[PDB]
């Protein structure tokens, strides 16, 4: 069931690019899934601060 | 298809909101490490492939 | 969405000819125009409500 | 083969996508089945055979209204450095010598929007330098000989005698050869950020 | 030692030179040979280039200074000639040889170039300048595509 | 300041609660054609997200949450706290008073 290798349970991605307009914001990320990971998208969320 | 809704009068402009119930669906394929391919369908009220 | 003019009471509507295979039925409700934003474009200058 | 058409369909249904846009970047519907209203049709799809690499023979049509002098295309603003002030040394007579400390600053000069002729633009560029003489220089005591910068069109030195080195007509010949910049000491102009040099007919020899 | 060494004299024009416009149709043409696809405000994949529809038409008259003198009356004001006596500060003479801009309609065919396999009904047209921002002085930009087959992909 | 202005009467300002919408509805651009999201490989720019102007992903989510769990329980993470009203205000049960 569980790997005994070094591996993060939670990852955080900083935006590689972001753009602003008078009424909206847009950010681009490279969501990386490593060579033996599988990611259930339901676990993902946009953590926003302001 | 024709539909006639009879409704009570209101002093302000309003909207009839209809949901044509439908099968809106996707299928997703991931055949190589670098890619993802999605096939969409919406059975009534279609929007292609 | 279909417009119901102020004080209107018959709201006739028609759908152009199409194939209805797998159709499931209808759900419906009534909304105010000021309480409904138009999502088409990036900002809605007529949406004066919160 | 067919045709698919990418055209500014105006009606309020598609105008609901036009709202923040203009004819240089807009969303339209390519689907034209006339019993579907443009909103209804817009969500549908044209769907070529997946077994083939398809290509478009693309044509386009473009029209435009661009005024000569404008902010967007950098044909409205130039930097210039001109005399802000002229002092006088205390206890010397004011008519006598006119020798003192002079001071200068860079300003960027804005021409009226929409404007639309060649000589007009030169007259406007001179009016802009005058306008700063009026708005600043008059109060600090710069003489109106000392305007610092002027745009001209003449060939000075045309009637100039090789021997006696003065313009023999007693006047500068009043004929337009090519636009020119006429400068006084300590001051100048800067086209680092404008296309007004291309209208002066003056270009940098090493442009990059 | 003079400006000969680093500036160049050239014929002036009211167009203020010219620039290419790049078209893009992000939702339809398959993205060309190094472009990554975006909703980015400017940087959509270019699909074809043209000069902007806006060109200099050569104009010549003698009596250009005479036209300027008649305008010196019929304008009813001296605002562009504050120094009528000063021969250096005098309003400069009008060029005899000069330009007008004409904004012309333009119609073009670009290459046969590759096309996305299925098309969403809502589609996009963009015109951008050399800086890749959208030119506001546009009216009636249009596109017309005749699709055709290039090559089989199924073996 | 005057004798009669001693007689002024104040009323408290109407209560106005402001915060983000239930489950942050509207905070992201779903079903808005000029502002779609993207999910794609890096090698081919072909987007796996094909949204439509006549879909309602925000409402669909509010209904699915009720079908999956109990909306009467508030969860701060997803700002999940369903829009409600006091039924005694909606339908007045005027029993009078026990005075």
């Amino acid at each position: 069931v569980t790997t005994d290798r070094s591996q993060r349970l939670t990852l955080r991605f900083v935006p590689v690019d972001r753009e602003d307009t008078t009424y909206s914001y847009k950010a681009r990320f490279t969501l990386a899934v490593g060579d033996n990971r599988v990611l259930d998208m339901a676990s993902t969320y946009f953590d926003i601060r302001g | 298809l024709d539909m006639t809704f009879e409704v009570d009068p209101m002093d302000e402009p309003t909207l009839l909101y209809l949901l044509f119930e439908v099968f809106d669906v996707v299928r997703v394929h991931q055949p190589h490490r670098g890619v993802i391919e999605a096939v969409y369908l919406r059975t009534p009220f279609s929007a292609g492939n | 969405l279909y417009p119901i003019p102020a004080k209107a009471t018959n709201v006739p509507i028609s759908i152009p000819s199409r194939n209805w295979a797998a159709f499931r039925g209808w759900s419906f409700t009534r909304l105010k125009t000021k309480e409904t934003p138009s999502l088409g474009s990036g900002f809605d200058p007529y949406f004066v409500y919160s | 083969t067919t045709r698919v058409y990418l055209v500014d369909n105006k009606s309020a249904d598609i105008a609901s996508l036009n709202y923040q846009n203009d004819h240089s970047n807009f969303l339209t519907t390519v689907v034209q089945n006339n019993d579907f209203t443009p909103a209804e049709a817009s969500t549908q799809t044209i769907n070529f055979d997946e077994r083939s690499r398809w290509g478009g023979d693309l044509k386009t049509i473009l029209h435009t209204n661009m005024p000569n002098v404008n902010e967007y295309m950098f044909t409205s603003k130039f930097k210039a450095r001109v005399m802000v002030a002229r002092k006088h040394p205390e206890g010397v007579v004011e008519t006598d010598l006119s020798q003192d400390k002079l001071e200068y600053e860079w300003f960027e000069f804005t021409l009226p929007e929409g404007n639309f002729s060649e000589t007009m633009t030169i007259d406007l560029m001179n009016n802009a330098i005058l306008e700063n003489y009026l708005q600043v220089g008059r109060q600090n005591g710069v003489l109106e000989s000392d305007i610092g910068v002027k745009f001209d069109s003449r060939n000075f030195k045309l009637g100039w005698d090789p021997v006696t080195k003065l313009v023999m007509p007693g006047v500068y010949t009043y004929e337009a050869f090519h636009p020119d910049v006429v400068l006084l000491p300590g001051c100048g102009v800067d086209f680092t950020e404008s296309r007004l040099s291309n209208l002066l007919g003056i270009r940098k020899k090493q442009p990059f | 030692k003079g400006v000969q060494s680093w500036t160049l004299l050239t014929t002036p024009d009211v167009t203020c030179g010219a620039e290419q416009v790049y078209w893009s149709l992000p939702d339809l043409m398959q993205d060309p040979v190094t472009f990554r696809s975006t909703q980015q405000v400017s940087n959509y994949p270019v699909v074809g280039a043209e000069l902007m529809p806006f060109r200099a038409k050569s104009f010549y008259n003698d009596l250009a200074v005479y036209s300027q003198l008649i305008r010196s009356y019929t304008s009813l004001t001296h605002v562009f000639n504050r120094f009528p006596d000063n021969q250096i500060l005098c309003r400069p003479p009008a060029p005899t040889i000069t330009t007008v801009s004409e904004n012309v309609p333009a119609l073009t065919d670009h290459g046969t170039l590759p096309l996305r396999s299925s098309i969403r009904g809502v589609q996009r047209v963009t015109v951008t300048d050399a800086r890749r921002r959208t030119c506001p002085y546009v009216y009636k930009a249009l596109g017309i595509v005749a699709p055709r087959v290039l090559s089989s992909r199924t073996f | 300041s005057s004798e009669t202005n001693l007689t002024q009467q104040s009323m408290p300002n109407r209560p106005n609660y402001i915060g983000f919408r239930d489950n942050f509805v509207g905070l992201m651009y779903y079903n808005s054609t000029g502002n779609m999201g993207v999910l794609a490989g890096q090698a081919s720019q072909l987007n796996a997200v094909v949204d439509l102007q006549d879909r309602n992903t925000e409402l669909s989510y509010q209904l699915l949450l009720d079908s999956l769990g109990d909306r009467t329980r508030y969860f701060s993470m997803w700002n999940s706290a369903v829009d409600s009203y006091d039924p005694d205000v909606r339908i007045i049960e005027n029993h009078g008073v026990e005075d």
